[PDB]
RNA sequence: CUCCGCAUAAGCCUGCGUCAGAUUAAAAUGAACUGACAAUUAACAGCCCAAUAUCUACAAUCAACCAACAAGUCAUUAUUACCCUCACUGUCAACCCAACACAGGCAUGCUCAUAAGGAAAGGUUAAAAAAAGUAAAAGGAACUCGGCAAAUCUUACCCCG
RNA sequence: GCUACCUAAGAACAGCUAAAAGAGCACACCCGUCUAUGUAGCAAAAUAGUGGGAAGAUUUAUAGGUAGAGGCGACAAACCUA
RNA sequence: GCUAAACCUAGCCCCAAACCCACUCCACCUUACUACCAGACAACCUUAGCCAAACCAUUUACCCAAAUAAAGUAUAGGCGAUA
């Protein structure tokens, strides 16, 4: 494990796009 | 890959504590001390460092002869190998002259 | 005995004595077909056949027409999730003969009637199990999987 | 006897049962919990005794505490704070479903006042026999160690001596008498035993 | 002090979302997207 | 290829290697010439077994029985049991002396004793 | 005979079979030596048993019906072996005042460590005996160097031991607070 | 020929050559010893 | 088919015995892998000997003729001391050294062709090239650096040693 | 524990010819002449055939000895754990 | 959709302080871990070289009992390298 804060934090973002992309929301 | 997929635990710091409300306090015992103690007799540490800056060269030389009679076999031998290679590095390798 | 001392021994010596003794044995059954006369030991290595025969005679009043040993070897094979060898313990076997020709069979220490319980037992846990598993019933293949809890 | 690996996870089943070792086999290595460190002398909790749940999913309830782990200092209490397993189940049978405690830390629950059903805390003390219990701290009252049946079962009050279980006149005759010899000198005297040849000396090195 | 790289994820995606398009392993593997993103530009 | 880590016995080696080790069993007695083994009976341990005929004790002990506590023997609880009452009577008496301590029970020395206590020379 | 080796042939085949407690040390500490060198065949004739027992419960591949029964005579098998050796401990040393019942001495041996060599019974002195006379009590001086280095060694493990112990306490008040007191 | 069979297996050679009698017989043997105990080796000689 | 085989020594150390198996061999009966249980029993062999002095020219080879050199593996007496006796250990296997369940290496006795021990073909088709063999018209070294190889069973000479 | 040489005490060598043999034919056994195959193979030097020797300066099991500024060597600058 | 991916503990490092240092029984220098028999063997002795000198041949720093300073000074040295 690769001690931050602020890489973790930028790849959950990606992951949300990604995720509304899989998943558009109504 | 090479990355985390959750977020790590939050990483609280209490700014207020002890050791950081009173950092600094006592630095210019001399100045207003009437120069009875030096601000380096605060420093606490390594014996061979205290009140004392130079290079790892310097460093090893200095921890030789201040602790090297109290040093493990193994330590010790590991301090002169230390020694003679910085010896050549220092004084025959570099680009300036 | 063992893990003692041995008093050493010399010409015009007193008699070697041990008034209590450590050994401990343990009878088994043979593995293979035996004499009716033999039976068969399980002793620890410093044990000799001497003293197995003054220690049944003394201490079981048996007494023994003959007696041999065997040491067996206990595999060293098995190994650990770590790929160290595990040692089974080597042991020591007797075969003792009995004098006057009296005869020994191993007996049937675990006779199924009697492990079987004429008692009735009610174990709490075992009946509530046992009761539920009878009353429910397979589904009907007829209902098609329909939940059969309703009643409408 | 006992073979736990260094940082072994206690659990709710006992160590070496066949359970514990599917859990726990020799080659796991777990992050080890981490317990309030709590002196044998200062724990208070012991099986037998009423409680009151503070938190969890049915709180303000008092049951008794069936089992107490201290390794994790946990407490279990029957019919309280229990989800659903269904046990004794097969393959063709879903099997039979019943309630299963979950433990409780020790600052989870909270004893009771014997003369007042009620959350307290209670101290140790000393009585006038100088025997130590443990009192409450509002409104103190005496609250012993609840009796529980011994962990082997064996009930003395309904124990029967069996052909091989000597006798309570037998075991506590004092038959004893001290004296300057040792085993092998009284009772070669007892037996009949003589011995005339003598032990010639040796050297130790 | 131990310092190492910890977002060498995004610093490699800003060249591969150039090569999405391309054809072979130039598309998906660094190593050889950046030779050709760099000729594309 | 050998096995250096294995317990090392008397079923390896070569012929003269494995009648030479034992297991720890003790000798009982010597070789003579033609290889011809003799036993001394003096060296065989002799059981001494009871008689246990009539005796009270058991294997086991019955549960109706008071939680006694450990009072470990020491020599001291040892002298005042034994010896100190003989003593105490003959210093009331008058008579008392170094000279008789051996009467009292003392043992100046250990030799010509069949069990001696150090060097012990005798079997548990 | 051979029938003290195996149980009451009535108990064969149950699943318990009730048994009383273990010999305590300080029950047997007021049995005579007579009565306790008597109750030792006692409890080696069942000791015998239940180990013949053990051992035919793995061969028909069953559970053994009362393992703690073989836990309890073991326990006043030494038990009994502990009360006869403190009495034996005592009385040799008022005679003698002897802690020991075996010879020995503090020695160096060839590798400069020390250990307590434990004497053997010999039939001729120790000047005359070749085999004792080959073995060295005595450590050269090229040793010296190995001993610092098995020293040094120590010491490492125990500063790394000491050094934990203070680490898991600074941890141990981050999720416990209240430990301060 | 062919090569690789070198180990004739013999153990009065083993235990004669590379033993602990024979260690111990010389101080450069003993040495060894007291390398391999400091290194921890679960096996100090044949 | 029989390249052997059985046994001993050496080495190895439970390594195809029973039960069970989700493991395994090309093979989801077998098993050398896993778990449990069992097993090799001394008469063979190993493990020996009281002291001091003293004795010991004449091989072996069917050892008799005979003939040798390289000149050989076997022996006691005197005096003293000495009435208890069968312990301990090895004993299994399809096995060791070669990283392998390796076409290699491995002493001795018997068997000298076996009474023992084993299986060259997973199935099909029957192209090339390649490998190992058999037969071959007429000719018979014209091949080739060379009669290499194969077949056959042969003369003479030279150099070097 | 391979190999080179040595020490101690052992073992093996059919049959035929000549009967004298560091003699010949020729098994076991030792060696490795030529050819093909094999070349990450059965094998980190092998297989098949063909060959040299095979009562001697022979082959071979066991234990021991010589150690790197060295040893050993019927000198191939051989061999001393591929 | 597979193969995988992801984690936070185990403990470790550098200092400070303090000198350090065993045990149930039994076995262990002979073939260690081997109950039991006539012995007399005994320990000490300059490190060298790589390297630097652009080869090399005299020479070439290696804790040695107080941090600092005197001082890289006196001095040594193919009076060169360097010490
Ligand atoms: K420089
Ligand atoms: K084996
Ligand atoms: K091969
Ligand atoms: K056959
Ligand atoms: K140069
Ligand atoms: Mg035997
Ligand atoms: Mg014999
Ligand atoms: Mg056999
Ligand atoms: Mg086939
Ligand atoms: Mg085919
Ligand atoms: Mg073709
Ligand atoms: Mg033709
Ligand atoms: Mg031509
Ligand atoms: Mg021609
Ligand atoms: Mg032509
Ligand atoms: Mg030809
Ligand atoms: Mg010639
Ligand atoms: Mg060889
Ligand atoms: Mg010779
Ligand atoms: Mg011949
Ligand atoms: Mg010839
Ligand atoms: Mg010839
Ligand atoms: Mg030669
Ligand atoms: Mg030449
Ligand atoms: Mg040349
Ligand atoms: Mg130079």
């Amino acid at each position: 494990v690769k001690k931050g804060f602020r890489a973790a934090f930028r790849f959950q973002k990606e992951l949300e796009r990604q995720r509304l992309l899989r998943c558009p929301p109504p | 890959i090479g990355i985390r997929l959750t977020l790590p635990p939050p990483k609280v710091v209490d700014r207020w504590n002890e050791k950081r409300a009173m950092f600094g306090v006592y630095d210019n015992i001399g100045i207003l001390g009437n120069f009875e103690k030096h601000p380096k007799e605060l420093i606490r540490g390594p014996i061979w460092l205290r009140g004392w800056k130079g290079n790892e060269l310097q460093r090893c030389i200095r921890k030789r002869k201040m602790v090297g009679s109290r040093m493990f076999a193994d330590d010790l031998h590991n301090l002169n190998k230390r020694i003679r290679y910085l010896y050549k590095h220092f004084n025959r390798h570099g680009k300036f002259r | 005995a063992r893990n003692v001392v041995y008093p050493l021994y010399r010409l015009g010596g007193p008699q070697l004595r041990v008034f209590r003794t450590n050994f401990f044995i343990q009878l088994v059954r043979p593995g293979v077909a035996q004499p009716e006369d033999t039976v068969q030991f399980r002793i620890p290595m410093e044990m000799t056949r001497v003293d197995l025969r003054n220690y049944l005679e003394g201490i079981y009043n048996v007494p023994v027409a003959a007696v041999r040993t065997r040491v067996q070897h206990g595999s060293n094979k098995r190994r650990d999730h770590r790929n160290v060898r595990i040692k089974k313990p080597d042991y020591k076997v007797a075969y003792v003969q009995l004098a006057h020709g009296q005869t020994f069979t191993f007996p049937d220490l675990f006779p199924e009637k009697d492990e079987s319980p004429e008692g009735s037992a009610a174990d709490d846990l075992y009946s509530m199990l046992e009761e539920e598993r009878q009353q429910r019933q397979s589904s009907d293949p007829r209902r098609g999987g329909v939940p059969s809890w309703f009643g409408l | 006897k006992v073979t736990l690996p260094p940082h072994y996870r206690y659990g709710m089943s006992p160590p070496g049962s066949v359970a514990d070792k599917r859990k726990n086999p020799p080659w796991i290595r777990r992050r080890p919990v981490v317990v309030e460190p709590i002196s044998d002398e200062d724990w208070y909790l012991f099986c037998g005794d009423t409680v009151e749940i503070l938190e969890g999913k049915d709180a303000g309830k008092q049951g008794k505490v069936v089992q107490v782990i201290r390794q994790r200092n946990w407490v279990v209490v029957g019919g309280l704070n229990t989800h659903y397993r269904y046990i004794g189940k097969t393959m063709d049978y879903r099997g039979t479903m019943i309630p299963s405690e979950a433990p409780l830390l020790h600052r989870q629950v909270k004893l009771v006042d014997p003369m007042d059903r009620k959350p307290t805390e209670i101290e140790w003390r000393f009585t006038e026999a100088g025997e130590r219990v443990r009192v409450s701290t509002r409104s103190g009252r005496i609250i012993p160690k609840p009796e529980f049946p011994r962990a082997d079962g064996i009930v003395p009050e309904t124990w029967i001596d069996g052909p091989k279980d000597t006798s309570v006149e037998d075991a506590l005759e004092r038959t004893y008498v001290p004296c300057l010899k040792t085993l092998q000198e009284e009772v070669m005297e007892a037996m009949g035993i003589k011995e005339t040849r003598k032990y010639k000396k040796v050297y130790w090195y | 002090l131990r310092n190492r790289v910890t977002d060498r994820y995004f610093r490699i995606q800003e060249v591969l979302k150039h090569a999405r398009h391309f054809r072979g392993r130039k598309n998906r593997c660094y190593r050889l997207a950046v030779r050709t993103v760099i000729r594309a530009f | 290829g050998a096995d250096r880590m294995s317990k090392w016995t008397s079923k390896r080696g070569p012929r003269s290697f494995r009648g030479r080790k034992g297991r720890g069993a003790k000798g009982i007695g010597f070789l003579t010439s033609g290889w011809r083994f003799v036993q001394i009976k003096e060296m065989v341990p002799e059981f001494v077994v009871p008689d246990l005929t009539g005796f009270k004790l058991k294997p086991y002990v019955s549960y109706l029985a008071p939680e006694s506590e450990e009072t470990p023997l020491t020599a001291a609880q040892l002298f005042s049991e034994a010896v100190a009452p003989a003593i105490e009577k003959d210093f009331k008496d008058g008579t008392f002396d170094p000279d008789n301590l051996e009467k009292y029970g003392f043992e100046p020395t250990q030799e010509g004793k069949l069990f001696q206590l150090y060097p012990r020379n005798f079997l548990r | 005979g051979l029938e003290e080796f195996f149980d009451d042939p009535k108990n064969w085949g149950q699943e318990k079979v009730k048994s009383g407690a273990a010999w305590t040390c300080q029950q047997l500490r007021n049995k005579s030596n007579e009565d306790l060198h008597k109750l030792w065949y006692v409890l080696l004739k069942e000791r015998n048993m239940l180990l013949t027992l053990e051992q035919e419960a793995k061969r028909q591949r069953l559970p053994m019906p009362s393992p703690e029964r073989l836990d309890k005579v073991v326990d006043s098998m030494d038990a009994l072996d502990k009360v006869v050796q403190e009495r034996e401990d005592a009385l040799r040393l008022l005679q003698t005042g002897q802690e020991r019942a075996r010879p020995g001495a503090w020695r160096r041996d060839i590798f400069g460590r020390i250990i307590w060599h434990k004497f053997k019974q010999w039939v001729i002195p120790w000047h005359l005996n070749k085999r004792y006379n080959r073995k060295r009590f005595f450590a050269l001086p090229y040793v010296d160097h190995f001993l610092r280095l098995e020293r040094e060694k120590r010491a490492r493990i125990k500063a790394r031991k000491e050094n934990l112990e203070r680490k898991k306490a600074k941890i141990l008040l981050k999720k416990f607070p209240h430990l301060a007191e | 020929k062919a090569r690789g069979n070198e180990y004739q297996p013999s153990n009065i050679k083993r235990k004669n050559k590379h033993g602990w009698v024979r260690r111990l017989s010389t101080p450069a043997g003993v040495q060894v010893i007291l390398r391999r105990m400091l290194k921890g080796r679960k096996s100090l000689s044949h």
